[PDB]
RNA sequence: AAUAUGAAUUAAUGCGAAGUUGAAAUACAGUUACCGUAGGGGAACCUGCGGUGGGCUUAUAAAUAUCUUAAAUAUUCUUACA
RNA sequence: GGAUUAAAACUAGAGUAGCGAAACGGAUUCGAUACCCGUGUAGUUCUAGUAGUAAACUAUGAAUACAAUUAUUUAUAUAUAUAUAUAUAAAUAAUAAAUGAAAAUGAAAGUAUUCCACCUGAAGAGUACGUUAGCAAUAAUGAAACUCAAAACAAUAGACGG
RNA sequence: GAGCGUUAAUCAUAAUGGUUUAAAGGAUCCGUAGAAUGAAUUAUAUAUUAUAAUUUAGAGUUAAUAAAAUUAAUUAAAGAAUU
């Protein structure tokens, strides 16, 4: 769609009505908008840096700063095609942001698959808030789950205690087998606790589990007989 | 999506991720104080200031700015 | 067309109306002698009873000449003097006789536009 | 051939300079002085620049880290002084220049701003700090005073424990480093907003204009100003907090509290006979050591300064400078060491402080001499488009926080109003937050209203009385 | 330049023209009682009677 | 609308722009010149305010599409003086205006 | 402005480049002959079950 | 080469109408001298040396070995919703090539359509090619000079 | 349709513009997501509480 | 030999009115039209061969859908809580 | 200037199932030199030639520089927690801008540059005459007079449609 | 207006043009002339041109590596059906 111009114009056309006379009263907006212009420019913007990765984008890697020979023996002595191509679309692109964390996350969940059936809630409460100390995994205000692992893989990378990520990742997931075995015991314990002083609970998961296939079980006996009765007529003929 | 990208919006976008055009925020933060001066100026001003929008669940919101 | 192509001829066609009375070889009027005086029927959406004349001028040339003005008394062998002009509704009809000169006498009882019909000025 | 030392260009309706002495911190030498001088004259004149704004091409590393002084300590040993002259009142009239300009100036203190560059904001009511402001005077340290009208411009913009110039002379007989948001909260800078927006901020300066038939000259423009860059401001960091407690505020408003003919011993006093907390006795300690590293003349000389450029007008503060610099530059009386401090710390790299030989206490007459114009030598500062003084500053008031003599007006105003009601410190918040148009929303306005009134305001019943 | 002073002068030097005030003074000296009127750069022509 | 006039009396330098089939070629003029153009243009001129002002119109003469193009061309095809100094950050001097200034 | 729009390569820088280009074509030469050699290699060990009387 | 400037005239055209705020040209010094006047008429927000992917942040050396990747990098500029430079033609043309000496250039600045070439416009830009240096026509009678009339930009 | 009455009738306009939204359109774009509530209620209620200020800075100057 | 003139003699074509013999084209025009070419026929036209769309893009379903605290809790909330 | 150039046609010699101008018959019809049916010659096939014409069409000459998006394939390259992911071109589809009488075009029918071909109301006419080429049919080149104020394209609303 | 009209003529009155669909892209490509057009840097000259040197972005040559089995001409075969 054209650039519009009659949108942020108002006040400049708004004027021309007041001093030829046309409109009689100043309204009510005029002397807001006169103190507030606004922008007009509606512009493309280069960016030369990934956010992300802090990547830079549009340098161009000269012959001169490639002495040495490549992985096939040979050197470069002159711009190849690619380098002779110009680039200005790429400093107006958005750029693709990515984050070594998502390597992890992905790992984790390929590793832990039933760790995905564990309900994770993504509205946010307050980003600002969080205060967390990564020295160790459990934090105030946030599950034990998956992301713990990966921030605590980050720490530890972070601070140098390990160097490969892998070492630091491993490091990770055994502190949380371990908490994640602290309260599978603390659940069951609890409940074990609970029945031996006479608490009393009217549906378990199982018998919630049964009654609902019970419900669906019923409709398919229907449908099953009655289309075993149509097929039989039908094929009659 | 960046599959419905309106490229006369490219000045507002921070970059994409998964699969999305992330806004940059430091801009909208940017231009919502000038638009919220705006409101505020018009509002000591007198002036009528009618709040639209029409999609579903907007009324509670509307009705209380209004 | 390329520059190129307008230095070897190509440009715009020139505007210059065109002669529409070739007969009379660019002169404003040549005499004649009436060879056989007609009536014609105009084309459609037109009906009358044109009157027309035959007329072969000085230097050749054979023509057909309206005759305009209410009566006329051009007969054959009458010396004539033909003008351009072409009657509209008769085709190939592309040239007027001149009243009042010659043998072809102006309009009888012609009150307005004389000069135009070899009228004399009443007393 | 070589890059130019201050680079020039425009941005729509506004003119950027950026300083571009980037191996040297962007250090201001007369050539940069005079062509940053010349060029706002041409500004001025011209229809076309609506604002002007001072960056530096080396940001978030610095934006000046004081006039070149260096070159000047060796124009001394050189006696060239003519040399030295010349760089003063280059610098000079372009802080004068600077302080009376009629267009809007925005000066970006990414960056180190220590001497030179406090000059070069301290006199623009837009004065925007950064995470990675770093504000100083460290001249008591080189055997040199307060310079760059800064004798004139913080007795008057301080906004804490500035009721007599206590903070002024804290800051400058000190040389204490203030960082961003503190720079911002003490009055020294009148905007902070993050580095990362500067960039916005700059294209949004070059495309407001002035609206209608109002010229770039008019305060409906300056407003204008101050809103666009209210825009790019963001709260404070969550866990920021003041610099300075109300008890380290009290140790300074009584410590350095002098009467019009006071002394640096009578300072020195304070400091060492001071009562109260254990952490006010313990910061009143701190503040006599580092006061007795210090050169025993500049010290003096300051207080001189300030006691005589916070009751006078701008030009005439300004001139008292050029006079001074000239008169230290030129030893006719042995009692400064400027010339061999500058060289014991700049020219030679020495950690230690150059060891001090004029200890003694410069008599009133002394000072006089010092500070006031040699009828032999002649100097005037250059001749500006403006050609205007003033007492007070035109705009810094409006577009900075509140002072504390500015809180203590509306409060005893309300309390002696015939409404008969009662001063409460929420009032005071809505008042200074909701209220002036030009405050309204102003970045850490409720903070510094709640300091003031938590240590000058006694609260009876539910009501407040100023102390 | 947005800074260039640019004056009737300039302008008349632009539009090879004599300065607009200059004209208006050699129109002053046109009266036959006014100051300037001079008339004798003309009389070097021979003439023989 | 309001249109843009070069003291008050024609347009600012020359204008070329083309409305759907029209070809518009608009000329400023001297003061004293008069509207030597199109008769539907000349109309224009008059409600607007133009008192001088040349102009031919190639391809298609169609008054309708005429006028509307003039009316376009008054809006979208001219620049103040004003508007170009400060877009380019330079000074523009109307030579003639100066010679007769003090 | 007052840079130069272009340096020509000093008499050394060409030299050196001279050494390089040679270089890369002299390797993939080189590489290109040992190749051939190791597939003839690979054909004399099966040519003897080929058949030629 | 005139092609390689018409090239640019109309590349600039087509950046102006989708508002990129940066663009590159070949780097030529006829291309850098038209950049230059552009830049200092006040047409180009600013003007830098680069490569094919971008202006450089530092000084780059061009040499032989880079000199197929260097490009000039200009930005240009919008103010009030509309494009500073908005059109840039050739008048002297490749095939056609117009030479006029110093009298006929101050009538080319006064009105006078000279060889069919209209007449310098207000706020309009002509610029001049004498011994292989660009300057604004003005300029080039105020020097006296004879050139040929190369474009003009507005 | 209601941005260009708004255009016609020269009424200054606020939107919330996505990324698949025009911004010209508008006097005063905010750059933002449109399709969740939440994100909508909280620019639209900055904006109410912007206008409230101004209301009661026009019924204070009024008692005062 | 050329140029010009007249010329026995002979070819093509336009307009005008105005009937006649069919109904070729424009809709699927009642056999899709037209292009090139060939043969045939009172006349339009018919037929063979290939080509073109300036005709068929005019294009529009074999249907089937799921479990966590329904509320003393969400739904209320008006600058409050924190 | 040169070369190649569908179908038909022609020259010479082979071939000839099927199809099929023509011709001769059968039907249909008021008539039926047609549409449908039969018998079916040239032709359709091969070899060696002649000829250079088609709605030979994308009814859009070639080259270069350049300009906002999406989708889908293809190709090359890169990576790995190995099958995807990330890049760079090409093709196609739908578009922004721009252009346009509009229908629409969309990387051109946009912004520019260079070179070639071609056009200047309809009808007469791609005709007449001459010339050149060909075995021939023909092909190329290509007018004027007379007459008229017309003639044409896109789109709109109707009417009508076996 | 002592002229007016009319006829015959001249100038002006749109190329600040067009060719998918309205007049108009050559069937196609190859290539000669072109008094057609056409890269970069530097130095001279008598200067948008000339000359010299230098350069590799257009345009080409060879090889390496990978990919593809089409388009011409020719020769040798196969298949369903038809009569
Ligand atoms: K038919
Ligand atoms: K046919
Ligand atoms: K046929
Ligand atoms: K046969
Ligand atoms: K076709
Ligand atoms: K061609
Ligand atoms: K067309
Ligand atoms: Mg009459
Ligand atoms: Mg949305
Ligand atoms: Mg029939
Ligand atoms: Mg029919
Ligand atoms: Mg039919
Ligand atoms: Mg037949
Ligand atoms: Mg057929
Ligand atoms: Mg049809
Ligand atoms: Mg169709
Ligand atoms: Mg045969
Ligand atoms: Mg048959
Ligand atoms: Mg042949
Ligand atoms: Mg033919
Ligand atoms: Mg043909
Ligand atoms: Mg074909
Ligand atoms: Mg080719
Ligand atoms: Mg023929
Ligand atoms: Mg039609
Ligand atoms: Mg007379
Ligand atoms: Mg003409
Ligand atoms: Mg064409
Ligand atoms: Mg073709
Ligand atoms: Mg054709
Ligand atoms: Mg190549």
């Amino acid at each position: 769609m054209k650039i519009q111009t009659n949108a942020v114009n108002v006040l400049q056309r708004t004027s021309a009505y007041l001093k030829s006379g046309l409109l009689k009263e100043t309204p009510a907006w005029y002397n807001v908008v006169a103190s507030i212009p606004p922008s007009t420019k509606f512009t493309r913007e280069p960016r030369f840096k990934n956010p992300s990765n802090g990547h830079i984008i549009g340098k161009l890697v000269d012959v001169t700063e490639q002495p040495h020979a490549n992985n096939k023996g040979l050197y470069k002595t002159r711009p190849n095609s690619s380098d002779k191509r110009v680039g200005v679309k790429r400093l107006y692109r958005p750029p693709k942001l990515t984050y070594v964390e998502d390597r992890l996350r992905s790992l984790f969940y390929k590793q832990h698959p039933w760790e995905l059936s564990r309900p994770k809630i993504l509205v946010e409460n307050e980003i600002g808030d969080e205060n967390y100390d990564w020295s160790h995994m459990l934090q105030i205000g946030r599950p034990l789950d998956g992301e713990s692992v990966i921030q605590r893989t980050m720490y530890l990378i972070k601070t140098k205690q390990y160097g490969d990520m892998v070492e630091a990742y491993d490091h990770a997931r055994y502190e949380f087998y371990a908490l994640r075995m602290q309260e599978e015991t603390e659940q069951q314990v609890a409940l074990e606790e609970a029945e031996m002083f006479g608490s009393l609970f009217g549906v378990s998961a199982i018998e919630h589990g049964i009654q609902k296939e019970q419900e669906v079980l019923d409709v398919w006996e229907k449908k099953v007989v009655e289309e075993t009765e149509l097929m039989a007529a039908r094929t009659s003929n | 999506s960046t599959s419905l990208w309106r490229s006369s919006t490219q000045s507002y976008i921070y970059g994409e991720y998964k699969g999305i055009h992330i806004i940059d925020l430091n801009q909208t933060l940017s231009y919502l104080k000038r638009a919220a001066k705006v409101v505020e100026g018009v509002s000591e001003s007198g002036g009528i200031i009618l709040f639209l929008g029409t999609r579903q669940g907007q009324k509670r919101g509307l009705e209380e700015a209004a | 067309a390329t520059l190129n192509q307008i230095k070897r001829g190509s440009g715009p066609p020139r505007r210059k109306k065109i002669s529409t009375a070739p007969q009379l070889d660019q002169c404003p009027q040549r005499k004649g002698v009436v060879l056989r005086v007609m009536v014609l029927k105009p084309k459609k959406p037109n009906s009358a009873q044109r009157k027309a004349c035959r007329v072969r001028l000085t230097n050749g040339n054979v023509v057909s000449a309206y005759i305009p003005g209410e009566g006329h008394d051009a007969q054959e062998h009458s010396i004539v003097y033909v003008r351009g002009g072409r009657c509209q509704d008769l085709p190939g009809v592309k040239y007027h006789v001149i009243r009042g000169a010659g043998d072809l006498s102006g309009v009888v009882n012609r009150i307005s536009s004389r000069s135009k019909y070899g009228a004399k000025k009443p007393s | 051939t070589d890059a130019p030392p201050v680079l020039f260009t425009v941005q729509d309706t506004a003119r950027v300079i950026t300083l571009n002495r980037p191996k040297k911190l962007n250090a201001l030498n007369a050539e940069m002085s005079e062509s940053m001088f010349k060029t706002l004259n041409e500004y001025a004149k011209s229809d076309t620049t609506n604002l002007v704004i001072l960056k530096s091409s080396n940001r978030p590393r610095s934006f000046c880290a004081g006039g070149d002084v260096a070159t000047v300590a060796i124009f001394n040993f050189n006696k060239e002084f003519a040399k030295s002259i010349k760089f003063f009142t280059d610098e000079y009239s372009l802080n004068f220049q600077i302080a009376t300009y009629l267009k809007p100036i925005v000066t970006f203190m990414d960056g180190i701003t220590m001497g030179g560059g406090v000059g070069l904001s301290i006199h623009t009511p837009f004065r925007i700090a950064t995470e990675n402001t770093k504000w100083a005077m460290p001249e008591m340290d080189i055997g040199f005073f307060p310079d760059v009208g800064s004798t004139f411009a913080l007795p008057r913009i301080v906004t804490l424990a500035n009721s007599n110039s206590q903070m002024a002379l804290y800051l400058c007989l000190t040389g204490e480093v203030v960082t961003g948001a503190d720079a911002y909260m003490l009055g020294l800078a009148s905007h902070y907003v993050s580095s990362e927006n500067l960039d916005a901020l700059q294209k949004r300066l070059g495309e407001i204009s002035p609206p209608f038939n109002n010229d770039p000259q008019s305060a409906y423009f300056f407003g204008m100003v101050n809103e666009s860059i209210d825009e790019f401001v963001s709260p404070l960091p969550k866990d920021y907090v003041f610099k300075y407690s109300n008890e380290k505020l009290n140790v300074i408003e009584a410590c350095f509290n002098l009467s019009k003919n006071g002394t640096i011993e009578d300072i020195m006093n304070n400091l060492r006979q001071y009562e109260g907390s254990a952490e006010g006795k313990a910061f009143a300690q701190e503040i006599k050591t580092k006061l007795l590293t210090k050169s025993p003349s500049s010290l003096q000389i300051a207080l001189r300064l300030v006691q005589e450029n916070s009751r006078d007008h701008i030009e005439s503060a300004i001139k008292r400078d050029l006079y001074t610099a000239a008169n230290m530059c030129m030893n006719q009386d042995s009692l400064v060491e400027f010339s061999e401090a500058t060289k014991h710390k700049l020219i030679d790299k020495q950690r230690v402080p150059y060891p001090w030989t004029k200890k003694e206490q410069l008599f009133v007459s002394q000072l006089t001499s010092i500070t006031s114009p040699k009828p032999s030598l002649p100097m005037s500062l250059l001749r500006n488009t403006s050609n205007v003084t003033w007492t007070q500053y035109p705009y810094h008031s409006k577009y900075q926080l509140p002072t504390e003599q500015e809180i203590a007006a509306y409060i005893e105003k309300r309390t002696n109003d015939d409404t008969g009601a009662k001063v409460t410190e929420r009032e005071v918040l809505n008042h200074f937050a909701n209220v002036i148009p030009s405050r309204r929303g102003k970045l850490g306005i409720q903070s510094l209203c709640k300091i003031v009134c938590e240590r000058k305001c006694e609260e009876v019943n539910d009501g407040l009385r100023w102390k | 330049a947005e800074s260039e002073p640019f004056g009737p002068v300039d302008a008349a030097h632009v539009l090879e023209l004599e300065p607009a005030v200059e004209t208006l003074r050699n129109l002053s000296t046109v009266g036959e009682h006014s100051s300037g009127h001079q008339q004798s750069t003309n009389k070097n022509t021979k003439v023989i009677y | 609308k309001e249109i843009p006039r070069y003291e008050n009396r024609t347009i600012y330098g020359d204008i070329d722009f083309r409305y759907h089939g029209v070809k518009l070629h608009l000329r400023s003029a001297k003061p004293g010149f008069g509207l030597r153009v199109n008769h539907v243009i000349f109309e224009i001129c008059e409600c607007a305010g133009i008192k001088d002002l040349s102009g031919k119109v190639y391809k298609s003469r169609n008054d309708m599409n005429i006028a509307k193009g003039t009316i376009e061309a008054f809006t979208k095809a001219q620049k103040t003086l004003d508007e170009v100094a400060l877009g380019r950050g330079k000074k523009l001097v109307d030579v003639r205006k100066v010679y007769y200034s003090s | 402005m007052s840079q130069p729009l272009l340096r020509n390569r000093s008499p050394e820088e060409s030299e050196l480049l001279k050494l390089k280009r040679n270089y890369n074509r002299s390797l993939l030469n080189f590489q290109a002959h040992k190749k051939k050699l190791n597939e003839l290699l690979n054909l004399y060990h099966v040519a003897n079950e080929f058949i030629v009387t | 080469s005139l092609v390689k400037l018409a090239n640019t005239c109309a590349h600039l055209q087509n950046c102006s109408k989708v508002r990129v705020a940066l663009t590159s040209i070949p780097y030529t010094k006829l291309q850098l001298q038209f950049a230059y006047n552009l830049y200092q008429q006040g047409f180009l927000s600013s003007l830098q040396k680069g490569s094919t992917m971008g202006p450089d942040k530092d000084f780059v050396e061009v040499t032989p070995d880079n000199i197929s990747t260097r490009r000039l990098w200009v930005g240009l500029k919008y103010r009030d919703n509309k494009p500073v430079l908005s059109s840039c033609k050739l008048i002297s043309k490749p095939n056609s090539r117009i030479h006029l000496p110093m009298e006929d250039m101050k009538k080319l600045c006064s009105g006078v359509t000279i060889r069919n070439i209209k007449p310098l416009q207000p706020g309009e830009l002509i610029l001049v090619r004498a011994h292989n240096n660009i300057m604004d026509i003005n300029e080039a009678i105020s020097k006296k000079l004879d050139g040929e009339v190369l474009c003009r930009v507005k | 349709n209601a941005l260009l009455e708004a255009i016609k009738s020269r009424v200054p306009t606020i939107a919330i513009i996505d990324t698949d939204s025009e911004p010209s359109l508008v006097t005063y774009p905010i750059p933002g997501n449109d399709d969740s509530l939440r994100s909508v209620n909280f620019l639209l209620g900055v904006l109410a509480r912007a206008g409230q200020r101004g209301l009661q800075n026009r019924l204070a100057r009024n008692n005062e």
